């Protein structure tokens, strides 16, 4: 994989109700792993590494 | 002590070698088959402490186990062919062989 | 014999990780003995006791303790219980499935 | 066939009765395993007499 | 010929009963001879 | 209910990656391993209530615990270190005066000094020098303690004696004797109080701790007279019922008075003198030891710095540090500010030799001499500046002319290194076969060669069957056959009762009949040229 930005979904399998999350990530070459990820509640969320 | 590559080996027939020159290495050309010695190596063993009734036999026919073992290279099961080539490396500060 | 120190052709050797694990635990035990006859400060001796508990605990098994304390090999040292359990271990592999 | 033994300079705790899942020494003495952990690694005393 | 395999905790006197001595040194072999 | 909720979630969904367990709460690794076996099947992208209770109770890396231990530790001040040092010195001086507070201590001093004057040791090895070149001064000075004592013997009859035993002590304080002589009378002084204190355990514990004897009655009796029977053998008229119980041991603890009068004799003076002597000693001694303990605390920051560079040469990081501490405490006995110095520069000498003298000792599975490790580290370093310099590489011949060693004393050391392989190494094939799975045996008798030998003792039994009883027995006699055997030729000369010479005749006769081709051809089968 190349350092860049990626929009994953991971259809199903999270919350086991059919919810299709959306967990966007920004993998740089040298630094932190910025990850925007949803919850079932449709409230965006952020993690650092 | 060091190991030797001689041809005079424990219990090797005169024709059982048949393919080793003075250095104990096969001739380029001699077809080889199962069990023929490519290189006759022998490693010493010091006072094996042989069995009784074999001390008896070796005393009966006057024969006695030598100092060197039979760690001699040989052609494996089945694989039969020709000896097309030989290389002889040697440690730099050491005597070289006749075939070398 | 079950933890041999076989000789490898070419001057090298081969041992099992049980050997060096035993060696490290014996080293920590000797050190704590030396400490006890010195009556050194209880901080250093308590660290020694902690370290020996660590050593024996990683000897009998590698998983419950936090870090499988590896060696110069960049692989974890393979302790006692790992020679009984698992696929590779005596039971599952060598004690029924044998040549 | 032979075996050797070792006389430890001091006592030390077997891992299998210590950190196994049901904690064989855990429920042998009414304690939480983290309590005996704090005891073992020289952290806080445990009263006797 | 045996039967009824057994297992239990091991006493320190048991473990002393097994051994034929006690290791003390962390040396293993002689590096010049391999004894 | 945070982690209780996450374990409820684990029983709900049945697999939980690092996202939750990092975000539903080292201790991280610990708690993930714990949540594994609810059972939950945790991953990275009687246990359920058992693990729930252990996950209901809210690091053990001994390096982290060691830093946390060292947290209340801090660099000590320079002249403050001098103050701690002088406190240690005051403790050692307390112990010195204590031993000199014991006169017969100096008596055994004169005993050792006479033995070296009778030549039982070295005149410079009896002491590590006085606090002052030629022994006849220090020896005559020791001889001064000889005469300075016998001037003291005139005065226990007490006003002039007490300050005469000390004048040979004040001279005593200006000396520095070797520790073995130092610790002997000390470890004898340690023996002195255990002997006397054990007596009161026979004296007092057999009265105050059994016979319902209140503490006042012994202390109000013993201490004040403390030597004779007025404190013990007068208590049995105390108008008491328990002082009435002082009869059954009255001949027994009176023995303990027979041992104390020995000890008063053995001490030469009253045991309460000797008591507050070694009491005072260990009083300051522990304080003296306490002074050293204080200083070693504020120098581990050196030792963690020292060991920071030796680490990855095959030794556990907490193993380096403990050997580091061993030198740091050994130097506390040896470091002297009496010159005026920083202990920091002094310590790393001891602490360097600590790590390195150990690192060459207990850091391989095959041990090697430090003078050989002396060699290997001399080659590998001298290998550097030759490989980097000449071009490609130092050949062992090229090392022979840098280091003029015979190159077969060298090349053997280059066979020395490269510690053994982990027999649990994984071989290729992706089959998980370890290295040890192919290392064969050499003790095994070749199953054919056993099958051969079973006919040998049968076959030789065959010809030895058709032998004469003498020859058949004498050959089994002569050779190691069918017993714990190989009786020598004189030994067969005795049992068969013939002759040491005659046996070899029938022995020669034995196989000469067996040397027959077409008679013993069976063993002819056991020949292959
Ligand atoms: C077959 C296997 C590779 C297949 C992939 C290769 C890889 C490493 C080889 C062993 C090691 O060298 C150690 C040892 C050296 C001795 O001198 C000769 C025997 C040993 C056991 C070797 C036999 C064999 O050749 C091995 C198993
Ligand atoms: C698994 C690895 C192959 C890579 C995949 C295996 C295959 C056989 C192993 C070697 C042999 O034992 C011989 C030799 C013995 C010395 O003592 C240490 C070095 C050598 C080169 C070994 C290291 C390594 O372990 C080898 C290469």
């Amino acid at each position: 994989r190349s350092p860049g930005v990626f929009f994953d979904s991971d259809k199903g399998k999270t919350h086991s109700s059919g919810k299709v999350l959306y967990n966007a990530r920004i993998i740089p070459y040298r630094g932190s792993w910025l990850d925007f990820e949803f919850d079932p509640k449709d409230n965006l969320f952020v993690r650092i590494d | 002590g060091p190991e030797e590559i001689t041809a005079d080996i424990p219990n090797v027939g005169e024709a059982a070698l048949s393919k080793l020159d003075e250095s104990g290495i096969v001739y380029i050309g001699a077809e080889v088959t199962g069990g023929d010695i490519l290189v006759g190596k022998v490693t010493p063993k010091g006072e094996t402490q042989l069995t009784p009734e074999e001390k008896l036999l070796r005393a009966i026919f006057g024969e006695k186990a030598s100092d060197v073992k039979d760690s001699s290279l040989r052609v494996p099961n089945g694989v039969s062919g020709t000896v097309i080539d030989v290389q002889v490396f040697t440690r730099d500060g050491v005597e070289k062989d006749k075939r070398a | 014999d079950l933890r041999p120190l076989v000789p490898l052709d070419g001057g090298r050797f081969a041992t099992s990780d049980l050997n060096d694990l035993y060696r490290r635990v014996i080293n920590r035990n000797n050190r704590l003995k030396r400490l006890l006859d010195l009556a050194a400060p209880d901080i250093i001796v308590r660290n020694e006791k902690r370290m020996l508990q660590e050593a024996v605990d990683a000897l009998l098994d590698n998983g419950r303790r936090g870090r499988a304390i590896t060696g110069s090999n960049k692989r974890p040292l393979k302790s006692l219980a790992d020679m009984i359990k698992g696929k590779q271990g005596r039971f599952r592999q060598n004690l029924l499935g044998k040549r | 066939e032979r075996m050797g033994h070792i006389e430890l300079a001091s006592p030390t705790a077997h891992i299998w009765f210590l950190k196994s899942l049901p904690s064989r020494i855990g429920l042998l003495l009414d304690m939480p395993l983290r309590d005996i952990e704090r005891v073992l690694y020289f952290e806080s005393y445990v009263v006797i007499e | 010929e045996f039967d009824a395999i057994k297992i239990a905790l091991a006493s320190p006197d048991m473990i002393r009963s097994w051994s034929f001595g006690e290791v003390k040194k962390p040396e293993t072999i002689n590096y010049r001879t391999f004894k | 209910s945070q982690l209780k909720l996450l374990v409820t979630r684990g029983k709900e969904q049945g697999y939980l990656t690092y996202a939750e367990v990092n975000d539903h709460l080292d201790q991280i690794e610990d708690i993930i391993q714990m949540i594994n076996d609810m059972g939950i099947q945790v991953m990275e992208e009687d246990a359920a209530e058992a693990a729930a209770q252990v996950l209901s109770s809210v690091t053990t890396d001994p390096v982290r615990m060691y830093m946390r231990e060292m947290g209340t530790v801090e660099l000590l001040t320079r002249e403050g270190e001098i103050d701690i040092a002088k406190r240690i010195e005051d403790g050692i001086n307390q112990v010195q005066c204590s031993v000199a507070e014991y006169p017969e201590a100096i008596t055994y001093l004169l005993e050792q000094y006479d033995r070296v004057e009778a030549e039982e040791a070295r005149l410079s090895d009896l002491i590590t020098g006085f606090v002052d070149i030629d022994p006849e001064l220090a020896r005559e000075k020791f001889a001064e303690l000889r005469a300075q004592y016998v001037v003291t013997r005139d005065t226990i009859k007490h006003a002039t004696a007490q300050e005469e035993i000390l004048k040979l002590s004040e001279v005593f304080k200006q000396f520095r004797l070797v520790p073995k002589q130092f610790d002997y009378l000390v470890n004898s002084m340690r023996v002195m109080m255990d002997r006397v204190r054990t007596q009161e355990r026979l004296i007092m514990k057999l009265c105050v701790e059994q016979c319902k004897m209140p503490k006042k009655n012994f202390i109000t009796l013993f201490t004040g007279n403390e030597t004779s029977d007025t404190w013990f053998n007068a208590a049995i008229a105390m108008n008491k019922p328990w002082s009435e119980k002082l009869h059954d041991v009255s001949e027994e603890v009176h023995r303990a008075l027979q041992k104390l009068q020995q000890i008063e004799e053995e001490t030469g003076l009253t045991i309460e003198q000797v008591k507050d002597i070694n009491r005072r000693m260990s009083i300051g001694e522990a304080k003296a030891r306490r002074a050293k303990k204080e200083m070693v605390e504020a120098n581990l920051r050196l030792v963690i710095s020292i060991a920071k560079k030796y680490t990855n040469r095959g030794l556990q990081f907490l193993d380096l540090i403990q050997e580091g501490n061993i030198g740091l405490m050994k130097a506390v006995d040896k470091f002297e500010y009496r010159r005026g110095y920083k202990f920091s520069t002094y310590a790393t000498w001891w602490i360097r030799q600590a790590i390195t003298r150990s690192i060459a000792d207990q850091a391989r599975t095959i041990r090697i001499p430090v003078h050989m490790i002396e060699t290997i580290n001399k080659l590998n370093r001298i290998s550097r500046q030759m490989l980097q310099e000449m071009g490609r590489e130092p050949t062992p011949e090229e090392l022979a002319e840098r280091m003029l060693m015979p190159e077969d004393k060298i090349r053997k050391v280059l066979k020395i290194a490269k510690e053994p392989i982990s027999m649990e190494t994984p071989i290729g094939d992706d089959e998980d076969s370890h290295l040890g799975d192919f290392i064969e045996d050499t003790t095994l008798e070749l199953p054919l060669d056993s099958a051969t030998t079973e006919s040998l003792r049968a076959a030789t039994h065959d010809v030895l069957a058709g032998l004469t009883a003498r020859e058949a027995k004498v050959l089994r006699m002569r050779f190691g056959i069918d017993m714990n055997t190989d009786y020598t030729l004189e030994e067969v000369g005795k049992q068969f009762d013939v002759t040491r010479e005659r046996i070899r005749q029938i022995e020669a006769k034995a196989l000469r009949k067996l040397r027959h081709p077409s008679r013993s051809e069976v063993l002819r089968s056991f020949l292959d040229d």
